[PDB]
Order: C-alpha cells, then structure tokens, then sequence
C-alpha cells in the first residue's frame, strides 16, 4: 500500500488540457474499481482480428 | 516494310494513310521523366509542374 | 415562421385554411379581414444540429472528428510509418478509394491506394 | 506458397471516354513508368546481400513489380521508392556513371569463365 502511495505522492501533477485529465486522476479512476458513479458514458474496443489481413490493405478496408 | 495487320489488310486502298508517330528524344533516345513533369514544391505537399513540351505533346 | 401585418388593424395574423373554397386565406385576430396569401409556404428554415450551444472548448464533444492513422505502410521518398488514411473520390468515379497522406515533417507526399 | 496476386480495385470512370483521357493517358506512361528499373535494381541486389530473394528490401521490389507491369490494366503507378537503389553496378551490365565492385556471386563466376 506504501508502494501505491509513493507512486501517488510523487506524481508528475502537470495535467494535459482537455484530453488527458491527470496522471493521478487515472490512477484513481483505476483503483476505483466498484465505484459506479454512473452508465453515461461506456467505451468498448472491437479488435480487427480476421481474415482480412490476406489481402491488400485488409485492415484499412475494414476499418 | 513489315509484317501487316488486319486492321490495314481490310482498307488496302488507305495504305498511304496510315502513319506510325514516335515521340523520342533530340538525340533519339527515350524521353526521361526530366523533360515532362519537373517536381516543385508549392505549399505543403509537392506537385508536378507541367512543361510547355508536355503541352506540345 | 412567416409573420404578416394587418392593413389599417396592425396585428398578426394567422394561417387559417377555408374548407369549402380551397384557397389560403390570412386572418387578423381582431379587424377578422380576410385576405389570399401569394407565396403558400408558412414555413422556412436553415435547420442545423445545434445540440451543442457554446459548449465546443467547455466539452469534450467534437463536430468535425480527426482522421486515423495507421503505422502499416511506408512512404516513398520519405520511407516513414505512420501516414494517415481516408476515402474520397477524385475527378469522378464510381465509388471510394482509399488515400494516403505521409504525416511525417519536411516530407511533403501523399499517394493513390 | 507465394503471396497475394490479387490487383487493386479498377478505376471506373463515371463519366463515358470522350478522347481526351486517353492522351493524358498515353503521355502518363513517359513518366512514373520503371519496369526495367525495378528488375534492373532487384537483379543488383541479390548478388550483393546475403540471403538472397528473402531480405527485407528484395521484397518490396518483387511486391511492386506486380503493379509495374500491370499498368495497362490498372492505372496505378509503380512508385519506385528512394532508399534501394545500390549506388553501384556489378560488372555484367557495365555501365560507366556508378563505380564496378568486384562481384563474387553465382553470375560472377559465371562471367569470369567467358
Ligand atoms: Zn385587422
């Protein structure tokens, strides 16, 4: 836990403009792990695994 | 002479029409990719400038 | 979103249709004059999105997105990765192809397919 | 088991041919046109690296002589690239301009015997 917070206190607090939020804030947002604040907004991810890759420029086709 | 074709054997009265038109060189040599369509950069990404020889053409 | 003025009554009127006589017919709330309309459309607007009022750098909503890139391909002259890609169509054609664009510095190319 | 053969997607025009596309056609192949070029730098390259027809740069010369000799049918153009060109001819060709090394492959014995 001591190990988690030394990487907490000694965080490089200069955050990003709109994009990234903070580099302890996603720390948090990660730990935090059952806190449902909310279903507003959920992100997927849809891997491009298949058989395109057998022709030219398959991915960027499917894409 | 050469061997003829059946697009000239059809009009034999239209021999003296047909007429081959090569595009060489001064020294009659291949045309380069120098003399037709000279890089330049204009702006952010480079363009090919056409020549007056190309116009010509 | 038409607004007509009444001849010496000064008021709106409004877009009432007749039932017998099939004709637009503008009336005035107070004076009741009748009157034919010369256009026929009581409606006209330059509808857009508007879902996002004065929240473009307060938001992180986008209106016009970014193009992707992808790290598969080499450039010609530059002989780089990471050129991004689109579709678009060129002086006329049946369809979309794919386009290339070398997002590296002081390189300059982009090439068909 | 050899690669993909399969070409790119035709350009259709929507427009019909009203005879001005193909003269700006025919003078498209003075210029953006190597076949012998290709053949001629891929020929140069095997004798002088190891591991021949199998490195990263002799694959790309034989991935793009596919589109270079398909011109007539498709037009695409075959874009030989910068950074593959040996700066220096063997001593079958013999052409003054690059300066000869001495060759030692399968063809250099074999020119050495004539
Ligand atoms: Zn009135």
């Amino acid at each position: 836990a001591c190990a988690l917070s030394e990487a907490a206190y000694s965080a490089l607090d200069q955050p990003i403009s709109l994009l990234e939020t903070s580099p302890l804030l996603n720390l948090k947002n990660v730990l935090e792990c059952g806190s449902k604040k909310g279903q507003r907004e959920q992100t997927m991810s849809l891997y491009l695994s298949e058989y395109l890759s057998k022709k030219k420029h398959g991915f960027e086709y499917g894409s | 002479l050469e061997t003829a074709n059946y697009v000239v054997k059809n009009f034999a009265e239209h021999v003296s029409d047909f007429m081959r038109v090569t595009f060489v060189e001064e020294d009659w040599s291949k045309l380069p990719a120098n003399a037709l369509s000279v890089n330049s950069k204009e702006g952010y990404f480079v363009k090919p400038s056409r020549t007056n020889i190309y116009n010509r053409v | 979103s038409t607004m007509k003025f009444c001849r010496e009554c000064n008021n709106i009127l409004y877009p009432k249709e007749d039932k017998e006589q099939k004709i637009l017919l503008y009336a005035c709330r107070n004076c009741d004059h009748q009157e034919v309309a010369d256009n026929s459309c009581v409606y006209r607007n330059e509808v857009h999105h508007s879902v996002s009022e004065r929240t473009q750098i307060l938001t992180d909503v986008a209106s016009d997105p970014t193009l992707p890139r992808t790290k598969a391909v080499r450039c010609s002259k530059c002989q780089h990765r990471e050129a991004v890609f689109f579709q678009a169509t060129a002086r006329g054609e049946e369809g979309m192809t794919l386009f290339f664009v070398c997002c590296n510095p002081n390189c300059g190319h982009r090439w068909r397919e | 088991p050899p690669m993909d053969y399969a070409g790119s997607r035709p350009r259709l025009m929507d427009h019909d041919v009203t005879l001005e596309e193909i003269h700006k056609f025919f003078v498209d192949y003075m210029i953006s046109d190597t076949l012998g070029v290709i053949s001629t730098a891929h020929l140069v390259h095997a004798d002088r690296d190891p591991e021949k027809a199998r490195s990263q740069k002799c694959l790309e010369l034989a991935n793009l002589h596919s589109r270079a000799v398909d011109f007539a049918k498709t037009g695409a153009p075959a874009e030989m690239p910068y950074a593959l060109k040996p700066r220096e001819f063997p001593d079958f060709l013999e052409r003054f301009e690059k300066p000869t090394y001495i060759s030692e492959s399968v063809f250099g014995k074999l020119y050495r015997a004539v």
